[PDB]
């Protein structure tokens, strides 16, 4: 028979995103695990070789209560073999079927441990973006755990996200309509809907006719049954907002009455049972002292006004020329300051001068974005014996002078 | 040190033979459509071929060999470096003068232009998003000075510095 | 004590806020745009950068505006060309840089702060050349506060004032209620003093001139008429103090909960007595 490591492995527990899953059992005691296959030749046919070594390195240093473990991976000459957490449960989705939808008790302690898997995710800098009932798994014992990456990836400072993936329903207006977003508010997104689904039994936007079906979708408009009281209801509204600005965080859920009753305190990173580590509460039970409030007693040092109106900041630098006039502008404006440049993309420079006192290089990333309708915006980026910021400032201003 | 041998073809009971099995036929076991087999083999080249139905066969898209008879047979190449997985990602993987994508709404949030409420050090600010960090963000030029600010951060700290340069 | 080695322990990272704002200006800047500046910002102090050189040169402080408006104020009818015109490079002529590490300790902090008399520490990374925060003596006692109870009593937080003898008693630089803002801002550059007791004609102080209340000058638009009395001046915002008997950690308790930089030491009435500044204290929690 078929062994993988005093592992035998056996039927098919499913296809995921990326590569073939079957349960494994141990031949000597019996332990079941689950067994990912990849497939080195589809790997490497694709540029996902680089893509395949991040989740790696990432899956493998997880360790949260309701994220499936990753327990080794084994190399072979043609296949890589995934050795993770088994669980008999089987998916969410098909919990949702049996039962007609889930009583609000267990459905509100099922929704509590798949956010503190988010949670985690998004603090590891990873965001899921394939969150599904179908993805999130059970044990014996009821406990969701959240698997199949697949569609995930990492989350830099100052870098949005391209890529539209995801089931059709599950997935953000900005998702489906191949906009920039910037991660964490597509995930809980995802988790509004499987909130929706978890409480109702139903999906809030499907259609058959997959062009209305996302016409639903940007539009944001669902039917509330009246089953659902005012408080959770409130909460679903604040989660599945269209405009990702006014998209509850994990933070405000984390607030909301509904999400906070019955909540153990194991599952997030500030409350009572969760916990150098003495110095970090101390520290961290003084909001006010590392972080500043919003709109009682007058700070000393509080300026008073010049009243002139405060000038407001804003983003960059823009334009209403056309698009091929800015970038030839943009050209002919680095010839004067020597700058040397690599294109990524027709809109997406890289460029960089020599700084002549230090001798160090310093570099930045241009890019146009389109405002409004006639409008445009150029963005401007750093990127990593003077000072690193002050060259920065200095490099973008000489290039913001000599360009109209 | 497991070596995958996989039957991707058809077939009702398939065998594989080789310089392991001293070209004998070993019985495969049968998914759906796999006909799989995992043996233990060291480092080296090996030759071995599928039986199919009482017919000898090979894997098309296998590198094979001649023996100078006739018979065509696989070939596979058990490396030292198949076996660790970092080290079988690895083996699997300017300054030129030329010659738009909706701006996204997180890049809209000036994290100047929101009040921080008269209670703590004017020096405090919120915890930015870190899509905004490294951005920059300017004023309106005012009798010939402008000036530049950006959000970087040090550690896991974040300092949003303010750049009043005259032009 | 303890209390010092505290200090040697922790960086100066560790007093650094999760996020902050740090208003940079370039030397060749405008002097009077610059105060300006620092009203709007909220900012009290602001490093200076010298874009030829390419490197940090110092800091510009409400002290500077207090030289300047002295130096120069010959009346109310006639404006300060000079504040009008300098750049802050041009005045860096008429009138070192101190900065630390922020993987320094914190009692190098403390040490540096004292050793050149200053009162505003820049905090700038070796690594990137960067300037990150500006360390003052509030920020580094209301730490100091948070481990209290961390690390448990020394023996002299329960001695009195009068005992441990911390502070100045002598020769006390005070104004009189009436005393004209000019004068006071001559006061300041003579005995480098952070703030001026005002007191009445009984003698008893009425309110305190920090100079802290001189960018109002700023603000307001006033400062090209300094021959306006002090209360005149303290108008809008129209007083914290101690005992010699009350024990050190009251002190300390009512500086930090107050955020202010001293407290006068009164008599049994209002009647000053001498001043416990706060550069008094950290100076006491490090020689010994
Ligand atoms: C979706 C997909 C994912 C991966 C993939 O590549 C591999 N499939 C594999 C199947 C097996 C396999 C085959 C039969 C088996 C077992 C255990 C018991 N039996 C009876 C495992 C193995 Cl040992 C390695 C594989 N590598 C191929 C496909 C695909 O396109 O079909
Ligand atoms: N870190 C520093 N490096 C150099 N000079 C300083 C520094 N801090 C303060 N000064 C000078 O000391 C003056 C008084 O400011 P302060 O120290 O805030 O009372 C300032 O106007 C500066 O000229
Ligand atoms: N109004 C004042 N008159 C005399 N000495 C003072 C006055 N204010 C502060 N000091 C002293 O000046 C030193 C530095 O205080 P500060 O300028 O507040 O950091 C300390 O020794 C204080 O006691
Ligand atoms: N002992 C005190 N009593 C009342 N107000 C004070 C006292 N010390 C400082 N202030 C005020 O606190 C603000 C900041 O001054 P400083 O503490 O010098 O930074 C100014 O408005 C001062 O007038």
């Amino acid at each position: 028979r078929v062994k993988i490591g005093h592992y035998v492995l056996g039927d098919t527990l499913g296809v995921g995103t990326f590569g073939k899953v079957k349960i494994g059992e141990h031949q000597l005691t019996g332990h079941k695990v689950a067994v990912k296959i990849l497939n080195r030749q589809k790997i490497r046919s694709l540029d996902v070789v680089g893509k395949i070594k991040r989740e790696i390195q990432n899956l493998k240093l997880f360790r949260h209560p309701h994220i499936i473990k990753l327990y080794q991976v084994i190399s072979t000459p043609t296949d890589f073999f995934m050795v993770m957490e088994y669980v008999s449960g089987g998916e969410l989705f098909d919990y949702i079927c049996k039962h007609g939808r889930v009583e609000e008790m267990e459905a509100r302690r099922l929704f509590q441990q798949i956010l503190s898997a988010v949670d985690y995710c998004h603090r590891h800098m990873v965001v899921h973006r394939d969150l599904k009932p179908e993805n999130v798994l059970l044990d014996a014992h009821m406990n969701a755990k959240i698997a199949d990456f697949g569609l995930s990836n990492m989350m830099s400072d100052g870098e949005f996200l391209r890529t539209s993936c995801g089931s059709p329903n599950y997935a953000a207006p900005e998702v489906i309509s191949g906009r920039l977003y910037a991660g964490p508010e597509v995930d809980i997104w995802s988790c509004g809907v499987i909130l929706y689904a978890l409480l109702c039994g139903t999906l809030p936007f499907d259609d058959e006719h997959v062009p209305t079906l996302f016409k639903k979708i940007r539009g944001g408009v669902f039917y509330i049954p009246e089953y659902l009281n005012r408080s959770v209801a409130t909460l679903l509204m604040h989660m599945l907002q269209v405009d990702p600005l006014k998209r509850a965080t994990i933070k405000d859920i984390r607030e909301h009455e509904w999400f906070k009753q019955d909540l153990p305190s194991y599952l997030f990173p500030e409350d009572p049972s969760y916990d150098i580590i003495d110095n970090r509460r101390i520290m961290n039970q003084a909001s006010e002292f590392y972080l500043a409030s919003s709109p009682l007693k007058p700070h000393p040092e509080r300026m008073p006004p010049l009243a002139v109106k405060k000038a407001k900041w804003h983003l960059g630098i823009r334009s209403q020329s056309k698009p091929y006039d800015i970038m030839a502008e943009v050209y002919r404006a680095m010839k004067q300051l020597d700058f040397e440049w690599k294109v990524v993309n027709a809109y997406h420079l890289r460029v960089r001068r020599k700084n002549p006192v230090t001798g160090n290089y310093v570099k930045m990333s241009l890019q146009l974005y389109l405002v409004d309708n006639r409008s445009y915006l150029l963005d401007f980026k750093s990127i990593d014996l003077g000072s690193h910021t002050m060259d920065f400032f200095e490099m973008c201003a000489s290039l913001i002078t000599t360009l109209a | 040190r497991p070596t995958v041998f996989r039957w991707t073809g058809g077939g009702k009971e398939v065998y594989l033979s080789g310089s392991f099995n001293n070209w004998s036929k070993l019985p495969l076991t049968r998914s759906h459509n796999n006909f799989v087999a995992i043996l233990d083999l060291p480092e080296g080249e090996h030759q071995y071929k599928f039986f199919v139905d009482g017919q000898w066969t090979h894997d098309p898209s296998e590198p094979i060999v001649t023996s100078q008879l006739g018979t065509v047979n696989n070939i596979i190449q058990v490396k030292k470096t198949d076996f660790e997985v970092f080290d079988a990602l690895m083996v699997d993987s300017q300054e030129p003068y030329v010659c738009p994508p909706i701006l996204p709404p997180h890049l809209l949030q000036v994290i100047l232009n929101k009040d921080t409420g008269i209670s703590c050090d004017p020096a405090l600010l919120p915890e930015p998003n870190h899509v905004m960090l490294n951005h920059l963000y300017a004023l309106s030029i005012k009798d010939g000075v402008m000036v530049l600010s950006a959000t970087h951060r040090y550690k896991k700290k974040y300092v949003t510095t303010l750049l009043y340069k005259p032009i | 004590s303890v209390y010092t080695s505290f200090m040697k322990s922790h960086r100066c990272y560790d007093l650094i806020p999760t996020s902050s704002k740090l208003v940079v200006f370039d030397t060749s800047l405008q002097v009077k745009k610059a105060f300006f500046a620092l009203v709007t910002n909220g900012v009290r102090a602001a490093p200076l950068w010298d874009s030829k050189k390419q490197s940090f040169v110092g800091m510009l402080t409400i002290t500077d505006f207090i030289n300047i408006l002295h130096r120069y104020y010959k009346s109310a009818l006639v404006q300060i060309y000079e504040l009008e015109e300098h750049k802050i490079e041009t005045w860096r002529e008429v009138y070192p840089l101190v900065c630390i590490s922020p993987n320094a300790s914190l009692f190098d902090a403390v040490s540096s702060l004292i050793r050149n008399k200053i009162h505003r520490l820049p905090v700038i990374d070796p690594e990137s050349g960067n300037t990150l925060y500006i360390l003052t003596h509030k920020r580094i006692l209301k730490f100091l506060k948070l481990f209290i109870t961390e690390f448990p009593k020394p023996e002299f937080m329960s001695k009195s004032l009068e005992e441990l003898q911390i502070g100045t008693y002598a020769n006390i630089a005070m104004v009189r209620t009436t005393t004209p803002v000019y004068v006071a801002l001559g006061i300041f550059v003579q005995h480098r003093v952070s703030a001026l007791p005002v007191v009445d004609e009984k003698g008893r102080v009425v309110d305190i001139y920090s100079k802290f209340d001189v960018i109002n000058l700023a603000a307001e638009k006033t400062y090209n008429n300094l021959d306006v009395s002090v209360t005149k001046a303290l108008q809008h915002r129209s007083v914290l103090k101690c005992y010699l008997h009350e024990t050190l950690e009251t002190i300390i308790n009512r500086l930090v909960e107050a955020e202010v930089h001293r407290l006068v030491v009164v008599d049994e009435n209002d009647v000053v007595k001498g001043i416990v500044s706060l550069s008094d204290i950290l100076q006491a929690l490090v020689l010994t």
